[PDB]
């Protein structure tokens, strides 16, 4: 995003810091520990050298939450706060 | 001997200063009973001139203490080898008198390696007194405190847990405490009635005590050079009533001003504002906004901690030029009563064009020390301008400063105090990111004043000058219909511009008429013009302009709604 | 001895040391009976060879004050372990003799270090000197002035409080300098009548004190030269009647002045230009802007606090190239009779190709410095025209010189004696943050030169050349319809140009004449074309031409009306 996403730079996709990762992951693997886990709201502008086989391969889209997802999703922002037994949290979540 | 009366600026570090140290030294033998570790260092930084030395030295003398004092350059221009002699007899000496405070001025001498390190023996030198600092084995009650112009100064190890480990930053005195260091320097001179130091106190600024020192030492010696002198009478020592005869004026103190050449003008100043609201005509819906996200969290913590509920810590002002952010940030900030620290545009181009973005860190790090504090991040979309705006550059709207920003604010709210506020005029090609929750989220639009807002502005600008009670200012107010405060400001400064000129020339015609025709009997009609009247204003008005034109308020009232509150919920009720 | 007649220049700085150290010398026993600080420590700083060495001895001798000279090298030259003897030595000798005078020459190498501070020992004679010079215990009146080629050279603990608390930049003599400058070198050579050291003075430019003192050397030398060798009648001792005999004629004060070399050309001049408002024949209502914008502050600065306005420092001049923005500049300046700085555009241009702003820190140093001065900043657009103009770079009109200009002139107006004149001949690619309050907000408009201003234009190009009465100047002037004051400058130096060619080719031939044709009597009839006459100035307007075309002038008129005040309060009354 930073170099552009429309037109962006001249060059490609590669970049110094996603290059040295890429160079990391590489030599990763090793260790059978480190888990590498990357969230990213852009996919199309993401590095295609990425998503090889031995990189973070393994794409996994998260929806926007559901009626009852979003009813535990109230429920966690709000448990917390003393919420009055009165105000129903289904109707909420279902009207969002 | 020196006390807390001879250390002025009334700063409020000495306040901190003595919390720190009475119980350790006024109270010493309450340690032995308790099991508590007091401040084994204190390092006390700011620019040269301050008073650091006179404030230990105070402290040393209303707690009494045995002040030891090692200067760097003393220790450090004795022949090598027996330097670290004299550092470990002055720490012992200081043991013997326990308690005692060892005051080491110059601090960025005995030990400046800051991981650079030249030399040998300068090394050996700076390891002996870290052996020394964290050699104190807790008896006794030597309390070490050091002078340094900047913490990064002084080598890392110094500043480690043991060593130093607690800082205060005296820093710059500000226009109270500018004016109280001239009550105390200005005491035994016998001032004269006329001159009230503070005319001369709000003009001082950028100075320091010792600055301000040596401005009422000039002013002494003008009064000296202009009078006394042409008498020539002089002995050996000058007659106590002859001198005691003269009496300061105001235009010696204002020439020395003249003369002053602050030493540090350039620092950054953590200063309480002097705005207040009265200055700003309106913006109450703004006004309450403002007082809830900033004052609420302090005034009542309690009752945001029962809902469970993390106030905002960020705020981004968007309008157009001239409607008064920075006055309402300086207001904002004057309510609570909290420092406030303003970085302008040309500061952030500055890092921005240097590529020193590390700056950014040290601007948060002296906006934490002084907490509570305002931190104003003025006219922030000066680098996107200077990237572009309509096609910029080919990247995206991520910049080095804005960036280095964004971190430091993720790492902040840690300490609970600082309050970041953001002005832009060009919200459009503000980063997107700034915007994002845990970053200045609340953003405030500041709109053009209204005929209200309009008539206090022109009051705030006008309440100095003398305004005749003829020229009606509500008039003036309401028939400018879209003027913005520049706007109204430029219309008062004309007028003040008009009304000095007309004085002026007025007056000197008057006394060519004396001169051409002496009067026999000499009867001076006063000022021909004593106070600002309507025609003055007219002419002024005349010359009214407004800056901000209708299509930029035009495209700040899209931004406004696109912060649309959606379409479909304003009738939203539970069902019951 | 040496006092205050061998110290020349008038450069009005021994005049404020003399104003520093009469009563700390010339009255040490009146501080005795009085609690004030004296002038511990006073840094001379300027260009090498201006006599600073030499006004601190007149300063010693005219006070009375015993003079100690601790040449830099000399003890640097001296043997590591005992050059700190030679040091403390000097200073307890000083001490002695109370009052005295301590003079450190060379200063730069005793203490070069600015933190960089190589070497060993070294660092040992600067802590030394620190602790000697901080160890002054005010008992005695000992003064220890130093001596620097600039003030960043020294080691910075050596300019902070109390070592070196005051400086003085002794700068280049000016033309009235030079001028005294050469009196006191000529006065035992028995200079001769023609010359006047009046035309040497004002071509003496770039010289210093020094200079002028080698160049006066070398004058006498290649008269010895021309005369007295021929005779070769040398013994011993020469007659003083006959090397009496001899006069220093014009020829070899020019041919001196021609092999001269001056020792720092480069250097910055802050002189009070010698331009009059009689050198522009007009501009009423500039002027008088101008008068007031600057002269009223000052020569009325109680109106102005009355009325409680602030006035503006900052004017921006635009209009056509050669119509007098420098000029006008320099009158203003003259009139007020303050220093005047100059940077031209190649100056920024320098800085901003090699990416040096600090220099900007460092000119405006310079002109807090010699206050009242006149900082003018001479086609600022420059650094926008080399980025374009039409599209210039991607990037908005920020630039590195402009931003750290504007952070200069946001930390400035302290000084309340520097006023910023900007001229640019391209307002429309100006920076517009250069326009916004507290900067050059004052936008003046300099047009071309109406027919009463051509003539004065005309008459001060054409005042030192001979130009015949037949001549009407008046003509010329009304003819030149849009001619502009480069224009105008053309044409008077190519008609300049005409009449010496025209002069040198008929004495040639007349020459030729005389040497083809020996005439039996000698007798020549003087200058075929004595003053410049109208065939000459109507060969040159033949090829006169208006620079400035009519397309660009719309541009700036359009600009002009882009300051519009507005279309709807012309009219304005208050309601009564
Ligand atoms: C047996 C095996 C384990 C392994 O590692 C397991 C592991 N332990 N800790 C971790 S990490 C921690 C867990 C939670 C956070 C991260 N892991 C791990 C490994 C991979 C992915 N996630 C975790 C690798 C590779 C192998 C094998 C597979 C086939 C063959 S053959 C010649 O074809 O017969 C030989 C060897
Ligand atoms: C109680 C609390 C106070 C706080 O800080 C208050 C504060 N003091 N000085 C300042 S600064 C100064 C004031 C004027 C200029 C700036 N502030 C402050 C904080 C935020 C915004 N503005 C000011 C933070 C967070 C909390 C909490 C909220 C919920 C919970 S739980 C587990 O859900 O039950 C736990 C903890
Ligand atoms: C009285 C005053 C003088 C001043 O400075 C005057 C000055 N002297 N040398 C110079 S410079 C030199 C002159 C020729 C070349 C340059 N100036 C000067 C100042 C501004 C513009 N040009 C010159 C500033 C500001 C003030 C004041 C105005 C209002 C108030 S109140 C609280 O509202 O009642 C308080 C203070
Ligand atoms: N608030 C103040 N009250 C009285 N004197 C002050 C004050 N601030 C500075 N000074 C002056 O500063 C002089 C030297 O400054 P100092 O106390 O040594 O600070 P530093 O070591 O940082 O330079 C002192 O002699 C004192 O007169
Ligand atoms: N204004 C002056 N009047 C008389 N002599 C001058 C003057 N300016 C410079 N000089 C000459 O400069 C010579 C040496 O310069 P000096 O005084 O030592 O200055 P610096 O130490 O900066 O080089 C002196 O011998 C003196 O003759």
């Amino acid at each position: 995003k930073a170099r552009g996403g429309n037109i962006g730079d001249g060059g490609g996709a590669a970049d110094r810091v996603i290059n040295q990762i890429l160079t990391e992951m590489d030599g990763m693997s090793t260790k059978k520990n480190v888990f590498i886990i990357g969230a990213t709201n852009r996919p199309d502008i993401i590095d295609p050298a990425i998503l090889r086989p031995g990189r973070l391969d393994q794409l996994i889209y998260i929806p926007l939450p559901d009626e009852k997802s979003r009813v535990a999703i109230l429920k966690a922002n709000l448990r917390k706060s003393p919420v009055a037994k009165d105000v129903d949290l289904e109707f909420l979540a279902k009207m969002t | 001997e020196v006390g807390y009366d001879d250390i002025g600026g009334c700063r409020k570090q000495l306040a901190q200063i003595k919390e720190m140290v009475e119980l350790p030294l006024r109270h010493p033998a309450l340690f032995k009973a308790i099991g508590v570790k007091p401040p084994r260092g204190i390092l006390l930084y700011g620019p040269p001139g301050t008073g650091k030395t006179l404030i230990a030295r105070a402290v040393a003398n209303e707690t009494g203490a045995f002040f030891f004092l090692i200067n760097g350059p003393e220790i450090m221009s004795k022949l090598a080898g027996e330097s670290e002699s004299n550092l470990r007899k002055a720490f012992e000496e200081a043991e013997k008198n326990a308690p005692a405070i060892i005051f080491i001025d110059e601090l960025d001498a005995i030990a400046p390696k800051r991981e650079k390190t030249h030399g040998e023996v300068e090394r050996r030198i700076v390891s002996q007194l870290l052996t020394l600092m964290d050699g104190l084995k807790q008896r006794a009650h030597v309390i070490v405190m050091a002078a340094t112009n900047r913490p990064n100064s002084i080598d890392p190890a110094l500043r480690r847990f043991g060593r130093f480990d607690r800082e205060v930053d005296i820093g710059i005195p500000d226009a109270t405490g500018r004016l109280e260091i001239l009550q105390i320097h200005t005491k035994n001179m016998k001032l004269a009635d006329d001159v009230d130091l503070e005319q001369v106190a709000n003009e001082t600024h950028g100075h320091v005590g010792a600055d301000l020192a040596a401005l009422c030492s000039e002013a002494a010696l003008q009064a000296i050079r202009k009078k006394m002198d042409l008498i020539d009478l002089e002995d050996e020592t000058i007659d106590a009533e002859v001198m005691n005869s003269l009496a300061v004026t105001m235009d010696d103190f204002r020439w020395a001003l003249s003369q002053s050449n602050p030493s540090a003008l350039r620092e950054t100043v953590v200063e309480v504002p002097q705005v207040t609201w009265e200055d700003i005509g309106g913006l109450e819906d703004v006004k309450r906004e403002l007082q809830e996200l900033v004052q609420y969290p302090v005034e009542h913590p309690d009752k945001f901690l029962k809902f469970g509920m993390t106030p905002s810590k960020g705020v981004l002002f968007y309008g157009p030029p001239g409607c008064g952010k920075t006055l309402l940030a300086k207001a904002i900030a004057n309510e609570c009563q909290a420092n406030f620290i303003s970085i302008k545009g040309p500061e952030l181009l500055t890092m921005w064009f240097g590529e020193s973005e590390a700056n950014v860190r040290e601007i948060f790090d002296k906006a934490r020390q002084a907490a509570p504090c305002v931190l104003f991040f003025d006219e922030l979309d000066s680098i996107a301008k200077a990237r572009g705006g309509n096609i910029g550059d080919g990247g995206g709207a991520a910049d080095r400063v804005i960036n280095q920003i964004l971190t430091e604010m993720d790492g902040m709210s840690t300490k609970k105090n600082v309050f970041i506020i953001g002005a832009t005029n060009r919200p459009d090609i503000i980063d997107p990111a700034i915007l994002r929750p845990g970053r200045l989220d609340q953003l405030i639009y500041i709109p053009l004043p209204d005929e209200k807002s309009r008539v206090a502005i022109l009051k705030a600008n006008l309440r100095k000058s003398p305004v005749a009670k003829d020229v009606d200012l509500e008039f003036l107010a309401k028939m400018t219909n879209g003027f913005s405060g520049a706007d109204l400001t430029e219309i008062c400064q004309r007028a003040c511009k008009l009304a000095i000129r007309e004085s002026i020339e007025s007056e000197i015609r008057r006394e060519r008429q004396t001169q051409t025709n002496p009067s026999a009997m000499e009867v001076e009609e006063d000022d021909p013009v004593p106070e600002i009247r309507r025609d003055h204003f007219e002419e002024a008005m005349r010359f009214a302009r407004r800056s901000v034109s209708d299509n930029d308020i035009r495209k700040y009232e899209m931004f406004a709604q696109t912060l649309q509150q959606s379409r479909g919920f304003g009738s939203f009720r539970f069902p019951s």
